[PDB]
């Protein structure tokens, strides 16, 4: 039996609830609170725990790192990032929990590094072509991708897309996205790479676009219902669920989930108690 | 520091 774990965000403010959707019971609970206010985070599932990585306080953004023990329902600190990272990218390569960009405060990033659970170190790996705030992140086939973002050099939303290969410790670009997209939710569901959503200044978007490595293309899918961007993304049981998100103004409170099969994207029947934008997410079991 | 995300400054 498992349950979507949604970490902090933005409702207005940052946060510090942590909140479980069990999908059987179709209900919304809390459990174990983060240690400090959190929006802006990377969240990850790996090797059997959630990682919640970087963000953003309400005033400073952050390098801490902590990690969650369900059996107690109690979060721990563990090795702090070398940079300050909100609005990151966060995934799981290789046993590597790898920080892919953000923005510290002053500039956005690159630069990527890597943790490993193992020595309770964080170490720099190559870093990006183009400084990416609010990058969504995805790993498919042993590669690690960055979709869009923000580049604060150009002042440009981003369609480029970045591929990263440990063995080479090398980026590269592989094809744009038809549209430009920051804060776009991304994630991985049956060897393809999702994009959702996301912004271009002021303008928000439903549209959603799927990558296939194996042709280097990307295709439009159907629409969310909603606009969204900053929303979280998750797979599970071969769905791509988007969690919250906001539209620019408002947080929203709604979940959904896209089925590759039928092309069709549904609302989850019960909405969190409140909006909430710039959360992870994870699936664990219960 | 501006509170908000890089992206909407
Ligand atoms: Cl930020």
């Amino acid at each position: 039996p498992k349950v979507m774990i949604v970490v902090g965000g933005q409702a207005p403010k940052a946060i510090r609830s942590v909140e479980c959707y069990d999908f059987e019971e179709d209900r919304w609970d809390q459990i174990a609170e983060l240690p400090s206010r959190r929006c802006r985070a990377g969240v990850v599932f790996m090797a059997g725990h959630v990682y919640a990585v970087g963000g953003f306080n309400g005033s400073l953004r952050v390098r801490t790192v902590d990690v969650y023990d369900g059996v107690k329902d109690q979060w721990t600190s563990i090795a702090s990032m070398q940079e300050r990272r909100s609005t990151l990218g966060a995934a799981v390569l290789n046993d590597l929990l790898y920080a892919v960009g953000g923005f510290d405060g002053s500039t956005g990033l690159a630069s990527v590094e890597a943790y490993s659970y193992k020595t309770n170190e964080w170490f720099f790996v190559a870093p990006m072509n183009t400084r990416r705030s609010s990058v969504g992140v995805g790993v498919v086939e042993g590669k690690l991708y960055a979709v869009g973002g923000y580049d604060g050099a150009s002042r440009q939303c981003l369609s480029t897309v970045e591929q990263y290969n440990p063995a080479t410790n090398e980026w590269i670009y592989v094809a744009d996205m038809s549209t430009r997209r920051s804060g776009a939710g991304v994630g991985v569901l049956s060897g393809q790479l999702y994009a959702t959503g996301g912004h271009d200044g002021p303008l928000v978007r439903k549209s959603v676009e799927v990558y296939d490595p194996g042709t280097n293309t990307w295709k439009q899918v159907a629409d969310m219902n909603m606009c969204r961007r900053n929303a979280g993304v998750c797979a599970v049981n071969g769905l791509l669920y988007v969690v919250g998100g906001d539209d620019g103004s408002c947080n929203l409170a709604s979940v959904e989930y896209y089925n590759p099969v039928t092309d069709k994207w549904t609302l989850l029947p019960t909405n969190m108690s409140t909006g909430r934008s710039y959360a992870g997410v994870a699936v664990i079991h219960k | 520091e501006p509170e908000e995300p890089e992206a909407d400054q």
